[PDB]
């Protein structure tokens, strides 16, 4: 019927990438470049946040399929865009991404385009929707995270502080492979989950079941918080390697 | 795995012919060879590479795998041609979208004049329609092109619902523009004449309710040729827009600019006096001239006319098939 | 685009209604005959008709009455055609001029309504008052018969009875009164309403429902000597006035449907009833006068006269002249004696007006070697079948061949001097268990004669029974001679088995000229046939012979000889066999996208084929490959009565709807789905029902005869009689005979103010679109017609284009020249 598209940390070790000879940092650095390229070029086009989650989706899955040193990133992501913006009913023209693209990336990363940079992307398209398996109905940690937020009933200023820094780690995740690892409605709540341990916040006490500690339970079954915590360690590391630190 | 799609080549099938020219490629009949299922193969075509594969084939593949309902055509897989080229670059080959393969569809038994709809068969014809439209209504997915011509129908009585080519997502909470000239003039509701943009699911019900009618007369409600026409003909049947029914329609682009001839009254009872009462509500209810008072899909299915019907004892059409191949002195 | 030219060789011979009144003078019986689209009026002598005047109207006419209102002199005619245009009509007549004057006109269409299972139905009210329309089901139109309402206007009644069968204004009412059987879940019922104009509605009628048989067909309104109405069933006869109730259930009846009624005497005492086997009956009103004062009716009687042919409409003259008025045989002149001949029959015939009658199928031959050319028709039903042998030697010489049954398919075979005609004749089912037919016929006063043997279907054990008295058909293959029209031999097929397709072609590298049949296995259970077989037949030596038989899972409708192939529709498949040297048909391709293939042409390598509800699909043989493809297919859904091919790329089609039309490919390869896409080019409402295509013409045009503009001859037959042609036409030819009508339009009168343009848009229930491609020969052919004073106002500001001279002025006398070549196409 539909196809599955979660693997394990550990199945990761394995990407066509990893076995041509590319190490794990690398990799993980290219998807965070990808990923963040599709996000710029999007924002400079002023696409709807799920069209650039999307995009980035159907780059991380790409790339569990295909290696990163016989298709160059950014032509990928330029493609994902390009579809995920039909997808998603925000189309934009295969020339205005180009164009951004252009802005955005030195002259040697619009190399990776060739000499005729729409031909490159518009030929892969043909790749990507194969290898996406034509799969393209997508859900992302922020509509579960509004979903699960509608119902806690508190204070408005320390909800809504709640959710916009669980917002900004959603942001933040899409440059990992969480995305290929657990399903969005896990994600919304880890985020959540970080934001309340990080605001020092009891979300059980807005919940319908104010002595249910494990509050998550009431949205996502089956979630252990050895997943929850996997996903924050995940998240946290970002910032660590960077110069950044928490929203708060 | 039965979820690997676009992989499998469509030497699998065996064609039978064209069915029909489609928006994005022809739709061809087929066989398959292992099965022996009949299948229908809409052709996409990403040789024009102007926006590469098109968006009208893309929302029917986005939105009908994720659509189960009996009176909603199923998209069996997705299937291509022998690349016959390494290189992916120089592949120009086309997608073929496989679908169940119906037997007939209504525009085609009703405008060859060899079908007959009692009132069983309308029932067990309408609530498998509606209750297909409620499902995607309830899933926030609009039709936006509801025609005979879409409206497929097997031997056995059963129905589907299948082009969702101009098919989008509806948000009661956040409203959005959208392209208002979406479906075939007649079957157009009041708002989309009058250009609201903003339109809301109940324009896949005006349609519907087009269909309800043209079942009990054979031939279509409104037909015209141009936007202004339709206006006046349904302004004939159902009265002319007036804020006193519809209070928001000055809200409308052209409300001002389009106008009947007169301020009709509305006579739809009168002229369809030949109809049973519990349609007449139910078509009187469905050609309302205000979307925000026209009938929504359950509403139809909790109907006098559509409540009770029992779909265990589905009704063929009449479809004869013999005797009419010569005509009886 | 295409351009293409239709004319009619012959006009509509099936008589639709006859009535009679005082329509020319207020002095003269007249006698009005209704052809589809054409008008006959004559005058009652004592030795036969006189003819005065015959009309056409653009429009096929449904509803024909004479009525005369108080203050006129005389009758007046209300027409109301197919397409609902209404309109009153009067002669006038200034010494030799004789013109139709239209008092009143209009179209009286409801943009939203259902029409009705037994069609269009008008009556007028005995004070003419108003007319009563019933064209669609619910609802009862009222056109007010006032001096004022001269655009025919009318209001809608709400009638609750939905499914009306027959409604006549009744006589002797203290208002305007309807009396209609009717059918519900119930069964069938008699009812009686009350017509308010001041109210604009019904109003409950005078006398009390009853309910009646369940197939009543008719009703008959008595004058009012009596009062009340009569109604006509399959087994009895009822008359219904208020309290009074009679039933006569006499067993002759039974036997055959009754399909006609007429009033022979003014005083209701007597009326005449027909059947479709030809027997006209005498119903009589038996009076009983009280003392009173009062006339009561004491019973009714039905005696038997004779013989008629089938008779759509009866009408009595005067004397004992009686004027059938048949459909599917000769029409009539028959006088009603007092005394039985000899034969105990009361029915002699006066004259034979001839009939086309349903033209099935059709063959051109050159039987005298004229060079000219002569038309073989399957004609006729029942017992008026005949094949109709006609030429062009000014009129058309036919010779009628009586066969008493019913013809279906014709062809030729030269090479035995022979016709091969497959019919159908009626038995019924017997006391033996067997079947008796009705009477002697072509299939069983053959000179020799053989039965199937064939052991295909004989495994049966599927069981259909059978009731005494029901009726069967039994097909035969019928070989005549070519000069004598003598029935040679007769082969009957299996039981139950329906002869459909015919041909005689030489197959592969066989010396053997055959006669190759298409037969399905029709049980009354069975929604479409699922057995038949394609068997061939040599007829040698007085003799048919069996040669060999082929079983297929299906009818097969139609077959065509495809360069020494055999080409078949069995169901929704096309097939191609291949004849081997073991005298057996070996499959060699098929084609499976069709849902009834029920018409195949070919030319070349090209096939076209004719579907129930897809059209037409241009398909070829790849003789490469050994297999089909699809060329090009049409997309518009029509139902399909009969397809022909005009050249490689122009394909002809007739619609159940009474209309032609012409597809072309695109002949513009751009991309694979233009070229697959079959344009209709070329749409035209004919008013007519094409049964048959054939190419040929009935003229003379060897050694030198004057060929003309036109190019091609396509004759087609219909089943109101009428042949016609289609031919081709330059852009050149088209533009100016196109420009030429649009000027005889404005200037030539139409009968009932009826717009040409109009009348030949394409119509279905569904569309009305202008037509296009097709120049209606007949109005050009008026241009030499009209007076002069309209002829040089037609020609004025004409410029002709893509000649000699690329614009030429024209004058009445070149298009007198032009016209007239036109004429010998015909
Ligand atoms: O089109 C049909 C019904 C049959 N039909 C309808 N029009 C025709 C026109 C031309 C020739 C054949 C046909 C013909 O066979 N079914 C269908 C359509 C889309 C999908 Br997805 C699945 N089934």
């Amino acid at each position: 019927t539909k196809p599955c598209w979660y693997w394990d940390k550990k199945d990761l070790a394995h990407t066509p990438s990893q076995l041509e000879g590319l190490d794990p940092a690398t990799e993980a650095r290219y998807r965070r470049e990808g990923a963040r390229f599709i996000f710029d070029v999007g924002t400079r086009l002023g696409l709807h946040y799920d069209t650039l989650a999307t995009g980035i989706i159907y780059f991380h899955r790409f790339y569990m399929f295909h290696s990163f040193k016989q298709f160059p990133r950014y032509v990928t992501g330029a493609c994902c865009l390009f579809l995920a913006g039909k997808v998603e009913e925000t189309p934009k023209k295969c020339k205005d991404i180009i164009k951004t693209a252009r802005s955005l990336l030195n002259d040697v990363q619009f190399g990776q385009f060739g000499d005729d940079p729409k031909e490159e992307v518009m030929v892969l398209e043909r790749i990507l929707l194969q290898t996406i398996k034509f799969d393209l109905q997508v859900e992302h940690p922020y509509q579960f995270l509004l979903k699960y937020a509608k119902q806690l009933k508190g204070d408005k200023n320390k909800i809504q502080k709640l959710v916009q820094m669980a917002w900004t780690f959603v942001n933040d995740s899409l440059c990992t492979t969480l995305s290929l690892q657990w399903e969005p409605e896990i994600i919304a709540v880890a985020v959540m989950y970080l934001a309340g341990r990080l605001c020092k916040f009891e979300i059980q006490e807005w919940t319908s079941k104010p002595m249910y500690r494990r509050w998550w339970e009431q949205f996502v079954q089956d979630v252990p918080v050895d997943v929850l915590e996997d996903i924050c360690h995940q998240i946290l590391d970002l910032y660590s390697q960077g110069k950044q630190q928490m929203p708060h | 795995t039965e979820s690997d799609w676009g992989k499998r080549c469509v030497d699998k099938f065996d064609i039978i012919g064209i069915i029909g020219e489609g928006t994005y490629g022809q739709v061809y009949k087929a066989k398959d060879k292992d099965t022996g299922e009949l299948v229908a193969l809409k052709k996409v075509r990403l040789d024009n590479e102007k926006e590469g594969f098109p968006i009208t084939a893309i929302r029917e593949i986005k939105i009908l795998r994720q659509l189960i309902h009996r009176s909603v055509v199923n998209m069996k897989e997705i299937v291509t041609d022998k690349q016959d080229a390494l290189d992916f670059k120089k592949d120009k080959g086309a997608f073929y979208l496989v679908f169940e393969y119906m037997d007939h569809d209504l525009m085609g038994l009703l405008e060859s004049g060899l079908v007959h709809f009692s009132e069983d068969h309308i029932k067990s014809f309408m609530k498998q329609l509606m209750e297909g439209l409620e499902y995607c209504h309830k899933k926030n997915f609009l039709h936006r092109d509801i025609k005979c011509s879409n409206i497929l129908l097997n031997n056995s009585g059963q129905i589907k619902l299948a082009d969702f080519g101009l098919a989008r997502l509806y948000n009661s909470e956040e409203s959005r523009p959208y392209t208002n000239k979406v479906i075939t003039l007649w079957y157009r509701p009041p708002e989309l004449l009058l250009g609201e943009e903003r339109y809301t699911p109940a324009i896949d019900v005006w349609s519907c309710g087009c269909i309800l009618g043209e079942l009990f007369t054979k031939k279509p409600i409104f037909q015209a040729n141009l936007e202004l026409a339709q206006l006046e003909l349904i302004s004939r049947l159902c009265g002319s827009p007036c804020p006193a029914v519809w209070p928001d329609v000055i809200r409308l682009p052209y409300f001002n600019t389009m106008k009947p001839k007169k301020q009709y009254r509305r006579r739809l009872r009168e002229e369809f006096s030949f109809i049973p009462s519990a349609a007449l509500d139910l078509l009187d209810h469905m050609l309302t001239l205000d979307p925000s008072k026209r009938c929504t899909a359950e509403q139809t299915l909790q109907s006098d006319f559509l409540k009770d019907v029992e779909l265990s004892k589905m009704a063929p059409p009449d479809l004869p098939h013999w005797q009419d191949c010569h005509e009886l002195w | 685009m295409s351009y293409n030219y239709v004319v009619t060789a012959q006009k509509p011979t099936a008589v639709n209604g006859c009535v009679t009144g005082h329509f020319t003078s207020a002095e003269d019986l007249n006698l009005l005959i209704a052809k589809n689209t054409r008008l006959e009026i004559y005058v009652v002598t004592a030795e036969g008709l006189r003819p005065v005047k015959e009309v056409g109207m653009y429009g096929k006419i449904a509803v024909m009455e004479l009525f005369r209102p108080k203050g006129e002199s005389k009758d007046l005619l209300f027409i109301l055609t197919a397409k609902y245009n209404a309109c009153i009509l009067e002669y006038k007549q200034s010494g030799e001029s004789i013109d139709i004057i239209t008092r009143a006109h209009g179209n009286v269409q409801d943009r939203i309504g259902r029409p009705s299972e037994t069609g269009i139905i008008g009556i007028i009210d005995p004070e003419c008052r108003m007319i009563g329309l019933r064209l669609y089901d619910g609802l009862f139109k009222v056109i007010p018969l006032d001096r004022d309402n001269k655009e025919l206007k009318a209001f809608n009644i709400r009638l609750e009875e939905l499914h009306v069968i027959d409604v006549k204004f009744l006589y002797g009412c203290q208002a305007p009164t309807i009396c209609f059987v009717y059918q519900d879940p119930q069964g069938r019922h008699v009812k009686t309403y009350e017509v308010s104009l001041r109210e604009k509605e019904f109003n409950k009628g005078p006398w009390k429902q009853e309910n009646v048989e369940a197939e009543a067909s008719m009703v008959i309104a008595v004058p009012e000597p009596f009062g009340g109405a009569i109604i006509i069933g399959q087994e009895s006869i009822t008359y219904h006035n208020g309290d009074k109730y009679l039933a006569i259930a006499p067993p002759i009846i039974k036997q055959s449907t009754i399909v006609c009624h007429n009033r022979v005497d003014p005083n209701g005492s007597r009326y005449l009833l027909g059947d479709m086997e030809g027997r006209l009956f005498m119903l009589l009103l038996e009076k009983e006068e009280q003392m009173d004062g009062t006339v009561t009716l004491k019973d009714l009687r039905v005696e038997l006269l004779g013989e008629t042919s089938i008779a759509e409409c009866l009408t009595y003259l005067d004397n004992g002249v009686v004027f059938v008025g048949s459909r599917l045989g000769d029409s009539q002149l028959v006088k009603l004696n007092v005394d039985s001949n000899e034969q105990g029959s009361y029915v002699v015939a006066m004259e034979t007006f001839t009939n086309l009658g349903p033209i099935v199928d059709m063959c051109v031959v050159d039987l005298e070697r004229q060079g000219q050319g002569q038309l073989v028709t399957c004609s006729g039903a029942f017992k008026e079948g005949s094949l109709r042998i006609i030429r062009n030697g000014q009129k058309l010489h036919i010779r009628t061949v009586p066969l008493y049954e019913s013809p279906r398919k014709i062809c030729y075979q030269e090479v035995s001097q022979c016709f091969g005609v497959l019919s159908s004749r009626i038995e019924v089912q017997d006391t033996s268990g067997g079947t008796t037919a009705l009477r002697p016929s072509a299939s069983t006063q053959a000179l020799s004669s053989s039965v199937s043997s064939s052991k295909l279907f004989s495994s049966s054990t599927a069981p259909h029974e059978t009731s005494f008295g029901e009726e069967v058909e039994v097909h035969n293959l019928l070989i005549i001679d070519q000069h004598t029209f003598e029935v040679l031999h007769a082969h009957q097929f299996l039981q139950n088995e329906y002869a459909l397709s015919l041909v005689s072609c030489k197959l592969g590298k066989d010396p053997n000229t055959y006669f190759i049949v298409g037969t399905a296995m029709v049980y009354p259970e069975e929604a479409e046939p699922k057995q038949g077989r394609i068997v061939v037949f040599q007829y040698s030596d007085g003799k048919l012979q069996t040669v060999a038989e082929k079983e297929v899972k299906g009818a097969v409708y139609s077959m065509v000889e495809f360069n020494g192939k055999l080409l078949a529709s069995i169901n929704s498949t096309v097939r191609l066999y291949e004849w081997t040297t073991e005298k057996e048909l070996r499959t060699e391709c098929n084609h499976y996208n069709n849902i009834m293939a029920l018409y195949l042409k070919t030319k070349g390598d090209f096939i076209l084929v004719g579907d129930l509800m897809r059209s037409v699909l241009l398909l070829a043989y790849k003789p490469m490959e050994g297999n089909f493809e699809e060329i090009a297919r049409d997309f518009n859904p029509n139902w399909m009565s009969a397809v022909e091919i005009l050249d490689d790329d122009n394909f002809l089609g007739a619609e159940n709807a009474f209309n032609l039309f012409v597809c072309q490919k695109d002949s513009a390869a751009t991309t694979d789905e233009e070229r697959q896409h079959l344009q209709e080019v070329g749409l035209f409402h004919l008013g007519e029902f094409v049964n048959v295509f054939c190419h040929g013409s009935l003229v003379m045009q060897n050694l030198g005869e004057t060929s003309t503009p036109t190019q091609g001859s396509v004759l087609f037959g219909t089943v109101n009689g009428m042949i016609g042609l289609v031919t081709s036409l330059s852009e050149s030819w088209y533009n100016l005979l196109l420009d030429m009508q649009n000027r005889l339009n404005k200037v030539i009168k139409s009968v009932g103010k009826i717009e040409h343009s109009f009348w030949r848009s394409f119509h279905t229930e569904r569309k009305t679109e202008p037509a296009t491609g097709f120049i209606d020969g007949d109005l050009i052919e008026s241009f030499l017609d009209i007076s002069r004073p309209k002829m040089q106002e037609v020609v004025a500001n004409l410029q002709y284009d893509d000649g000699s001279g690329m614009k030429r002025e024209a004058t009445a006398d070149d298009l007198i020249k032009v016209v007239e070549e036109l004429t010998r196409i015909h």
